[PDB]
Order: C-alpha cells, then structure tokens, then sequence
C-alpha cells in the first residue's frame, strides 16, 4: 500500500558548514597519548553539507550514495526513523532496508517494491513497500535512540560490508568536535548508488514537527588523529585542507614552530588515457569467404586457413543479412581482443531444415555424414539466406551431400569418396543394384521453396591456438592522441604516465622512442602519425 | 555386414533421388496445371516417363532380397511398398494392352457426349452440360432420358472394355501372390509384424459389414424422409413401399444427395447459415480468405504457412489468356514445397474447401521428417479424413461469428441445426450405402463369385437392398451400368471414402473431447483449443511409418473401425427423423412396385 | 562431485552468467536477468 503526499513545499536545497564533524574511530585498537595518522574515506573539513528541514516542509528525496554518506539529525521527539538503499529502489534489483520502531531496530535485506513516498505513522501504521519476494539477510537489535537530540551516522560499502558508526550528543551544526564509534557490520554484498530516508507522520490531515537532517559525502583522504591519555580522540587535522595543515600532517605535530618547511610536491595530475597502435593494415581476407561467387558443397566443404593478418570480426557481425550468428564456446563480443593462431573458414550450403544440425552434439544427415562438429568446439557459425544465388527455376543441382558412411564422420573431417557404398553380405562391386547405391546425393534447389528448405550459405569458423606464435590478432583501437596534458599513455606496450606535448627533436627514421640522460623514456613517436 | 544394414543403406538414397525427380514430376505437372501449353504437356510426359521408369528401374533392383530377415518396421514397410509389382508382373504385350485398356476407358469417358436424336448440329458433354440439368431440372422423363441415353451408349462401349479389364486385373493380382484384385486394394490397409495392431486384408469386408449394420437404421429413416419428400415432388411415380427411382437421386450414380436440399427442405422460410453476402460486402479476397484460415490453423496448434506457398500458389483465376486447371487440389511437390491449386471463388463452399485443401497441405509437412517413400498417410483414408474434419469446424456458426462472418446477434434456432444436419446427412450418410455397394460389388467381380452373365442382375438386387433404389427398366448384360462412374472406369479406389467417412467423425469426436466441448458434435469447434492440435499432430507426423491402427489408437483410443461418432453427430437429426417418420414407412421393399 | 552433480540426460540446474557490461567488485553478487545488449540497437525486451 502506498499513500501519495501532496502537501509539500518546493524549495531549493540549502547548504551549511560542516566544520570539523564526521570523524570516526578508524579501527578497534586502543591507543593513548599517541598522534596517529590514518588513510581512509572521511568527510572533508569545512565542506558543503546539504541541509534539509521538515515542518509545511516535507523533504524525502533521492540522494546519490557515491563512496559514503555522513548523516546527522539535530532532532527532538525523534521523527526520523530509518533508511533505504539500492540502485533502482524496486524489485528489479536487490535492496536494503533499515527501520527503528519504538520497540527495537529491524534490518532487512530483501527485494522490495518500494513505494513512491515511504513513511511511518504513537506509532500505529506502516507504509514502506508493497512486496518482497527473495529475502536474504535479517537482523534485530536494541533501539538506537529547543532541539536536544543530535545523531550522527556514517555508512560505507566496501567489499560487500556495510559499516555503520554512531554517536549521540545532547545539545545549524554546532561548533565542536566529537568522534564517532562503530556500531554494526553487515555482509550485504550488494551494489548501492542511491539512498532514501524514512519519516513517521504525526496526525492531529498529517502534521510534521520541526526536524532537520544533514547529508554529506565522504572522500578518500588522510587525517591526523590525537588520542588523549584516556584513549578518546580529542583533535584532528585534515591533511589536505590548507597548506598549514599539510605542514602539521608532515611534521606529525599540532603546533608548528617558526620557520620554513617542505611538505609535499605539486602534481598536475593527468586527464586522459591515450592508447595508440599502428594503422589498421594487413586485414584478414574474409571478403572472398563470404562474398564468394561460388560456395563448395556441404560434403566437400571448403576449408580456408587464415593467418598472418589482422582479423576484423566486427565487419561480419555488422551485416544484417547474416541472420543466424551462432557462436559456441567463445563470447562474440570478445572475438576482437582475443588472439588465435589459426582460423579455419568452413563454407558449405545446405537446406533450411538441416541448419540446426550444424552444432556440437547434434545428429542428422549433415551432422553424421557431411559435417561433424566436436563437442568442445570454439568458434561461431554464420548462416544467411541464399535463395537469390543458389536456386534455379529448373533446379540447382550443383550442390551435393554425403548421406551414407560406415560411421559418423570425425570432427573437421571431409569425405569425398565416390565408391559405391558396401553394406552387407553380397558385395556391390560398384554396381548400382539392389541395396547398393551411390554414396552421394545432390541438393537440387529451386526459388519456389519456403524458409524451411531454401539453400542457406553457412560458414563455420574453427578457432584454434597452437605452439606457433598466434599471428591473427584483432583490431586495436587508438584514441585520438592527446597533447599538452598529463595522460596515461600506452604506445606499442610501452606504459607510463606524463604530459605528452609537441617535440622539436629530430628522430632518425628507424628510431621509435628516445631516452634521456637518466635512462628514462622521455620522447616517443606515435604509430598512427609518425 | 548384415543384410538388414543393406536395407538401411538402400532407402535414404532412393528417397532423396526420388525427391529430386518427384518434384520435377510434380513441378512439371504443376506447371502443366498452372498454364496448359504443348510444352508443359511434354514436360509432364517426359517427367512422367522419367518418374514412372525411375520407380520401375528400381523396382527391378528391389525384389531380390527376402523381407523376413529385416526387423526395422519402417524399413520393412518401405521395401514392401517398393517391391509391389504393379503393372510390372505381366509380360510386355499384356502390359501394353492393359494400359491401353485403361487409356481407352479414360478417353471414352472424357469425350463422352450425349445429345438428342434428330439434333446432331451440336452435342453436350457430360461434365459441362449434363451435370447442370442433372439436379436443376424437375422433369421426370427428361432426366430419365439423359439417365437412360448415357448408360445405354456408354454401357455398350464399356461392357466389352470392362470384361478385359476385370480378367487382366485379376491375373495381375494372382501373379502378385494375391487372391484377387480387390485384395490388392485391401492391401493398402494391410499391417504385418506388429502385435496388437495387426490387421488382415480379408477382415476389411466384414469390418465394413459390421460398421454398416448400424448405418442402415440411420439411412432407412433418411431414405424414408427423402422418399416422402420426393413423394410430394413426384406424386404417383414413387411407391410408398418400394425403392426410389434410379434417376431421381440428384446425380446419375446417386453418390451425392446434396442436390436434394431444395427438394427436401424441412424449413424453407428460415434463412440458412450462409454468410456469402458478408464476404463480398467486406471484400474478403482469396488472399485474406486463406489468411483468415491461417489465423484459425495456428489457433488449434498447427504450424502456419511458409513464404514459398504464398508466392507460388494461385488462389485466384489467372484470366482468359492464361488457361489453368480449376480443380481444387493440394500439391505436395516435395523437398519442402507445398502449393494449393484452387481457382477460388468468394463463396462459403470455397471458404470451406480452402480449409480442406490447406488441411491436405497441413498434413503434408507434418510427415516432412519421414522418409520420402513413407511420406504418405498410413492408409488412403487418413489423408482425406484429416482434411474433411477441419471443414466440419469451419461450417460451425460459432467460427463464423468469431471471424466476423456471422453477426453476433443471429440466433441459432433448432430448425437451422436440423436443416444443416440434414445437408451433412445427404453428403455423408447418403453416400455410404452407395460407397459400400460399389466396393462390395467390385470385391466379388474380382473374386468371381458373381456369375459372368449375371453381373447386372446382381448389381440391381443389392442396390434395392443396400441403397434402397430401384432401376427404371431391367438392364441386360449388353450394358454396363457400374463402369459409368469416374472411380471404377479409371481404376480408382472407392473404399477410401468409406474409411474417410468413419475417420472424419472419429477424429472429430476425439478432437472435441480433447477440446473439452460442452455441447453436441455438430455445434462443436476446435478453435482456441491448444490440446486439440497436439493430439491431432501425433498421427499427422507419423505418416505411413506406423500402422493406421496404431495412429487411430493414438487419437480415438481404438485401433479398429468405429461408427459411434457418426451416429452421435446426427443424433439430434436422427431423433427428428423418428418423430416425423410415424406416417411414412421406415425401410423399403425389393419389389419393382414403383417402376 | 561427478556422482551427485551429473545427469545422464544432462543436469541443467546450474547456471552461469556469460555476458555483463562490467566486472563485479570483489565478493559481489549479481542476479539480474535482463537481456544483455551487445549492439547499438536497444533490446526493448527482445532476445534477438
Ligand atoms: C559551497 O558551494 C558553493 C557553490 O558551489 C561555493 O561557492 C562554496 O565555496 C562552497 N563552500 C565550501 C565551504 O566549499
Ligand atoms: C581521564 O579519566 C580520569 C578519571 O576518569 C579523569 O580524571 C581525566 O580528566 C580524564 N582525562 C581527560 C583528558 O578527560
Ligand atoms: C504459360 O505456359 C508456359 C508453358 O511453358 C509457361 O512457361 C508460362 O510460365 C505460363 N504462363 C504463366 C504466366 O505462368
Ligand atoms: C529401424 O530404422 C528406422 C530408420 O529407417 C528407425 O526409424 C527405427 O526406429 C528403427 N527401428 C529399430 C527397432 O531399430
Ligand atoms: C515382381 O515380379 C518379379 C518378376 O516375376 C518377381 O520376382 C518379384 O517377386 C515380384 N515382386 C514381389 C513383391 O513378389
Ligand atoms: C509463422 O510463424 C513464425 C513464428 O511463429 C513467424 O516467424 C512467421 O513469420 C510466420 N509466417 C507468416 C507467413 O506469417
Ligand atoms: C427444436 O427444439 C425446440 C425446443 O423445445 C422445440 O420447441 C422445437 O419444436 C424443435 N424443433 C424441431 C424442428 O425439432
Ligand atoms: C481465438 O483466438 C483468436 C486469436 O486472438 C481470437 O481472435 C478469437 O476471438 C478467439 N476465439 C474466441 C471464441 O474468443
């Protein structure tokens, strides 16, 4: 059940100063009178924190989650209840739910159909979701709980663990410092990108009391934590706030004497990631395989080995007339980047009803007697209509097939025997008599057939890898070279980082990359443009 | 290395090499039938000579290994069909005469023209002109004159012809290790080597008699009502106790009683279920007529049509310049080609025939996975029956309302069901006494039980007892009345229609029970029933691989002939016959009291 | 577990995902069954 709320007041989001809030005990270890430095996800000092207020103000929007969330609530009478998490916030994907009713705290991880306006309602009602089919994790614990109640929470999603911290403080955000303590860990193992909040409505038709909650975003950075002699964090320094705090974070102290100090270095970090490879040349000749004027018969299937070239499988994949593109044992998407030693193009023409027989583990006239595919076959098969080419009104007898053999053909074995098949007691002696016929019949196609019997030009690609160097590679995409900016370059396997600019250097024609006195790669030549 | 493996290697090669030539034989026949021209005639002749010789050239190369050592039922069935001598068992001179005897009966019948004496300036052929006067004219003597004149001239020119036909046909059957040529036709239903489903050729005659003993009570009430109705049309020329005159059956042979609807209408004031006016009002062209069928055939579960069928099949008359054969025929060209040859009209009957011929086609690709030699119905009755059942559903008013042909506000009153049932009784119940008598007569003339000088007297006395029809005048042996029929004079099997009649209702009941129908059989339809198609599809896919008794048991649950579906279909009409037959006398007398 | 996880006709009770737009994080589970897209033409719920 869902109840739509239309007493909202529209207002742009407010902002306020975070001051020095959002510091949590980074680990479980006791420490006293020690200035310790930690590197994790933290809320930056004096950052913008979104302000929400509810009173007729009703704020319950969808906020991104990013890397983390610092949640605060300067509260009285505890209107705020719980939270929602997920990526789509419906039963298309798994979702998380947390509630704090007047009796205990309930955590559920189930695939809910969340309402448009989830909320709660003493408390005598419940409207959050409509359905929940597959539920994975459940948990119950103790309840967590002039404005007087101040709550602070931190939510993180690292390696499937949902870390939660908490702190209560009796009392805009106050000007003070107080660390957050760990509360509960949950091995949800889900993906989270958005989150909500849960409110309990007061009815006296519904009236909302004065309440305000703030939402921040955690960022990866280093803090310097001071522990008092009782093991409680009393002060902190953001190592990346301003140059003064960087000096304290480097000197490992909180008071800096007069002088000049060297903290860190200046870094114009990169921007792009330019990968370059030589021009696309020496293409594998796949045109004569599919654009061939004539195709071999199914029994005498033509085998074409492909080597010493670059294979552009995207061209074949981009033709609509190739209706059936069935690939077994290898992903069609990764056919480009994957490299093979040799590719065998196996071309033939069959009827419409025997297309299914071109597959590992299949049986029939073609599978057993014409073309057999091994169970562990790596490659794709391509089929396209050929009524306009392989059919004659009088009949296209040019195609023949093999129907009889003492055993099923071995995989990738072609049989072209024309001796009169021998079956039993009386020898045939090459005579087309009783119980003795030719071992080959002829496909005779006409352009007057349906989809189930029209001649189809089917070519099977056999993918193999051998001890020899695999010289059949896919195309290697080259991003437009970026210049005058730090970028992560990868030129012909030469990997590194730096700003690529223009060069006045006169490389010799055979020289590719230049080195400095330091014996480090300082100059390099682009393969696309020399 | 075994002899059975030899048979395994002999069929698939023979099947495909036939398919390449069977299509060319069929395509040239189709090419001849789509536009008749001299070259199309010789291409059929060249293909027909090639196709006939191809079977004969392998017939010589298929009969030198015994069949008792081959265990595969399909393989043994395939070789038995191919080993059948046919016309090859006689010598060349006898075979040359038998075919000419077969040929000379066809050309005499095809060119059979009867015209009035003293008026030889133009004469009238049987099929174009004599068929028109056969049911529309209401004159006793004029219709009698055509009935007498045709059989007098045709009988004289076929009685010596049939005398050589029967002796030569009987000789071939005896030369084929068969008791009679009637058993040769009975050999189509022969099943051997299968326990529980075994069938005997000689069992068919008593099975037909066993089935007919319940057909007669239904027929006698139908016969009495027709005689009572024709008593009004002909007051004194029909006796209340005797049989009907032979020239008042609506056809020359009395095969079909459908022409007597106007003569024997129960309620002429009420409108019929025909919705042909809606077809022309909404412009239902033959393309959408078959497309409406395609929607129906996929509703029950059968597959739809292919691109080849629509492009090549002609569903409309080509025109004056392009002459084509207009006979509705479904063409199984082979190699996955299935075409329907129909010069379709925008009428109720052609809409019903469209389902019948597509059902014939829908039968063809069901056994497309079967071997070519087995690419036929298990018996000659299934192929026609599977097409007849779907026309039964197409005639239901519920189907017409579903496809919009019939208005939803029309009321299916009791009379229109009585009138519709009577018409189906005329085409089905009426033909069975005629269907049985011809085959039973032919079964004995091949047996020799009937004396050679007593053919016609034996023919007449049973027709009085079986069909309840009396001859106008006694006919001596100089004439040959039976040979005037299309089937007998061209060596065509006639027991197929008797089995098709029984299979049609047996299949209809089985489909209706599968479809969970809450009403009678005549009101029943197979539309919107998924399970009906799959139950239907089981026998369609088997083809001739499995015995027809086995295929029957998969549908109706019984391997043998059953008549209960037939009487259930006409039960509302059967009771209606009994109510109004109190005044008339049920049955007939063998005497010549009427004429 | 060849004795317990092999069927003579074939055991199809075990499924593996072949296509996805990205690699999962460590110890992350995906159960989405939406049709994978490989070309520019949107799927629109069609497995073509
Ligand atoms: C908050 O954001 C505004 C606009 O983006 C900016 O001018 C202001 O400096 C920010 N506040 C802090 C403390 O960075
Ligand atoms: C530590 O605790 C003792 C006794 O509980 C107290 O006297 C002292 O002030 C505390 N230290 C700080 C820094 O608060
Ligand atoms: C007319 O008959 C000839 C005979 O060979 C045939 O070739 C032609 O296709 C026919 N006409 C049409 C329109 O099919
Ligand atoms: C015999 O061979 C046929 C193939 O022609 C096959 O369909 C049938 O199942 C086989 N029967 C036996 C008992 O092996
Ligand atoms: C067909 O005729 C030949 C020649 O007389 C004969 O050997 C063969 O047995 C006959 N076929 C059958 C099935 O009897
Ligand atoms: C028949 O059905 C198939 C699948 O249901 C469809 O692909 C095909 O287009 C249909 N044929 C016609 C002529 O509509
Ligand atoms: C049809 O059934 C109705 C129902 O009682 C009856 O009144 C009517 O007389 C019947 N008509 C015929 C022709 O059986
Ligand atoms: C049978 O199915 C077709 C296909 O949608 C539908 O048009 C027709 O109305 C159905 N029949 C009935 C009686 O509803």
């Amino acid at each position: 059940q869902c109840v739509n709320l239309t007493t909202r007041t529209q207002l742009p989001p407010a902002y306020t100063n975070s001051f020095t809030r959002g510091v949590y005990y980074p680990d479980k270890v006791f420490r006293s009178s020690v200035l310790h430095s930690t590197q994790d996800l933290f809320l930056p000092f004096f950052s913008n924190v979104t302000w929400f207020h509810v009173i007729k103000r009703f704020d319950n929007p969808v906020l991104p989650f990013n890397d983390g969330v610092y949640f605060a609530s300067i509260e009285k009478s505890n209107i705020i209840r719980g939270w929602i998490f997920g990526t789509t916030l419906d039963s298309k994907t798994q979702s998380l739910l947390i509630v704090n009713n007047a009796t205990n705290v309930v955590i559920k991880v189930c695939e809910f159909q969340f309402c448009n306006d989830p909320f709660l309602d003493m408390e005598s009602e419940f409207r959050v979701y409509s359905s929940a089919n597959n539920c994975t994790f459940e948990y119950v614990s103790q309840p967590f709980l002039n404005f007087k109640n101040l709550r602070e929470f931190v939510f993180k999603n690292i390696d499937g663990y949902f870390k939660i911290y908490s702190k209560h403080t009796p009392i805009d955000l106050p000007q003070g410092f107080s660390a957050l303590e760990p509360l509960v860990d949950l091995p949800i193992g889900i993906n989270i990108t958005r989150f909500q909040t849960l409110l309990a409505l007061h009815r006296s038709g519904w009236t909302a009391g004065a309440a305000a909650y703030y939402v921040g975003y955690l960022q990866p950075r280093t803090f310097l934590l001071k522990y008092n002699e009782n093991g409680t964090i009393t002060d902190a320094v953001d190592c990346a706030l301003d140059p003064l705090s960087e000096t304290k974070c480097t000197l490992k102290s909180f008071t800096v004497e007069k002088g000049i100090y060297q903290t860190s270095n200046f870094r114009v970090q990169p921007t792009e990631s330019i990968v370059r490879f030589p021009n696309i040349t020496n293409l594998c000749p796949f045109d004569e395989v599919f654009n061939a004027t004539r195709f071999a018969s199914v029994y005498a299937w033509n085998r074409k080995r492909i080597s010493n070239c670059v294979a552009d499988y995207s061209v074949l994949y981009n033709l609509a007339p190739f209706f059936t593109f069935k690939c077994y044992g290898v992903s069609p998407t990764k056919l480009n980047d994957l490299c093979f030693t040799n590719v065998y193009a196996d071309s033939f023409v069959i009827r419409g009803d025997e297309v299914r027989q071109i597959a590992p583990g299949q049986t029939g006239n073609i599978a057993d007697y014409n073309y057999k595919l091994p169970d562990d076959f790596t490659g794709c098969v391509i089929a396209w209509n050929s009524n306009k080419l392989d059919s004659k009104v009088s009949g296209n007898y040019n195609y023949l097939y093999r129907l009889f053999r003492k055993s099923n053909l071995k995989p990738f074995e072609r049989d072209i025997s024309t001796e009169i098949y021998q079956a039993g007691n009386k020898p045939c002696n090459g005579v087309a008599g009783f119980n003795c016929y030719f071992p080959l019949r002829s496909y005779s196609f006409r352009p007057t057939y349906g989809v189930g019997h029209q001649p189809y030009r089917v070519v099977v690609l056999s993918f193999e890898l051998l001890h020899a160097p695999a010289t059949v590679c896919g195309p290697k995409k080259s991003t437009n070279l970026v210049k005058n900016k730090c970028v992560n370059f990868n030129f012909n396997g030469l990997k590194g980082t730096g700003v690529l600019t223009e060069s006045n250097k006169k490389f010799l024609p055979f020289q590719q990359f230049g080195r400095d006195i330091a014996d480090t790669t300082d100059a390099v030549r682009d393969p696309q443009t020399l | 290395s075994t002899i059975e493996e030899q048979a395994k290697t002999f069929l698939d090669k023979f099947n495909h090499e036939a398919e390449d030539l069977f299509y060319q034989s069929s395509l040239a026949s189709w090419n001849y039938n789509t536009n008749i021209t001299e070259e199309n005639v010789q291409n059929m002749n060249n293909a027909g000579d090639k196709w006939s010789a191809f079977l004969k050239e392998q017939s010589t190369l298929a009969q030198m290994y015994p069949l008792q050592e081959i265990q595969n039922l399909t393989v043994k069935l395939q070789l038995q069909a191919l080993q059948q001598n046919g016309s090859s068992v006689l010598s060349e001179d006898k075979s040359k005469r038998l075919n000419t005897i077969l040929n000379t009966m066809s050309t005499i019948y095809s060119t059979g023209k009867v015209c009035n004496p003293d008026n030889p300036q133009e004469c009238l052929l049987l099929e174009p002109g004599l068929n028109e006067i056969m049911a529309n004219s209401l004159d006793y003597n004029e219709r009698l004159w055509a009935w007498e004149s045709w059989r007098s001239e045709v009988g004289k020119q076929l009685r010596p012809l049939y005398e050589e036909y029967v002796v030569l046909k009987n000789e071939m059957a005896r030369a084929n290790h068969y008791e009679d040529y009637g058993d040769y036709w009975r050999g189509d239903y022969e099943v051997n080597g299968v326990d529980g489903y075994d069938y005997s050729r000689g069992q068919l005659i008593e099975d037909v008699e066993h089935t007919f003993e319940e057909i007669k009570p239904l027929y006698e009430h139908l016969h009495a009502y027709v005689r009572a109705k024709l008593m009004n049309a002909y007051p004194s020329y029909i006796s209340p106790i005797g049989c009907l005159p032979a020239h008042l059956l609506g056809d020359m042979w009395g095969r079909f009683w459908t022409n007597l609807y106007s003569l024997t209408v129960p309620f002429g004031q009420k409108p019929n279920i025909d919705v042909t006016d809606a077809m022309v009002d909404q412009a239902w062209d033959a393309q959408r007529i078959f497309k409406e069928a395609e929607k129906f055939f996929v509703s029950v579960g059968l597959p739809n049509m292919t691109q080849g069928f629509w492009e090549n099949s002609m569903l409309t008359d080509p025109g004056n310049v392009q002459k084509a054969v207009c006979h509705p025929t479904a063409w199984d060209l082979g190699k996955g080609d299935f075409r329907i040859l129909m010069c379709t009209k925008v009428t109720m009957d052609d809409f019903l025939t469209a389902h019948h011929e597509m059902g014939h086609i829908q039968y063809d690709m069901a056994y497309a996975a079967q071997p070519f030699l087995l690419r036929n119905g298990a018996n000659e009755g299934f192929h026609e029956a599977v097409g007849e059942i779907m026309s039964l559903s197409a005639a239901t008013p519920k189907h017409l309302k579903s496809i919009g042909l019939l208005s939803p506000d029309f009321q299916e009153d009791n009379e229109t069901e009585i009138n519709f049932l009577l018409k189906q009784a005329l085409t089905i119940v009426g033909t069975l006494p005629f269907t049985y008598m011809l085959e039973k007569w032919r079964w004995m003339v091949f047996k020799g039980e009937i004396p050679k000088d007593q053919w016609m007297k034996k023919w007449w006395e049973m027709k009085r007892e079986i069909v309840g029809v009396v001859e106008p005048v006694p006919h001596d042996e100089t004439y040959c009345d039976p040979a005037s029929l299309f089937h007998v004079s061209n060596d065509y099997s006639f027991i197929r229609y008797y089995t098709r009649t029984l299979y049609q209702f047996q299949f209809q009941e089985a489909l209706c029970q599968a479809a969970k129908h809450e009403g009678p059989l005549h009101k029943c339809d197979i539309s919107n029933s998924t399970e009906a198609g799959q139950k239907l599809f089981n026998m369609l896919r088997l083809g001739k691989s499995e015995p027809w008794t086995l295929a029957l048991e998969n549908v109706v649950g019984a391997k043998n002939m059953n008549v209960r579906p037939l009487l259930n279909y006409f039960e509302p009409l059967f009771t209606w016959l009994k109510d109004q037959n109190k005044n008339s006398f049920v049955g007939w007398s063998t005497d010549w009291s009427p004429y």
